[PDB]
């Protein structure tokens, strides 16, 4: 999966 | 091509991210990590949140 307007945490930058 | 449609607006939170507007069509390059894809929109390559989009049938 259901899209929701909350971004996942990022670990890889770039 | 592999492509997706933006479902929700996204203001970039970082300089390597794309800004997303509802209904934008992005050409998908790859998945960097769960939740984060790279792709191209209006001639910019950048990262964007995958749960703000819907992948389209390839085709």
């Amino acid at each position: 999966p259901t899209p929701r307007p909350v971004p996942m945490k990022r670990h890889i930058f770039r | 091509k592999r492509q997706c449609k933006v479902l929700f607006e996204y203001i970039p939170q970082n300089e390597d991210e794309l800004e997303l507007k509802v209904g934008d069509i992005i050409d998908i390059n790859e998945e960097v990590e769960e939740g984060w894809w790279s792709g191209t929109l209006n001639n910019k390559l950048g990262l964007f949140p995958s749960n703000f989009v819907k992948e389209l049938e390839v085709t």
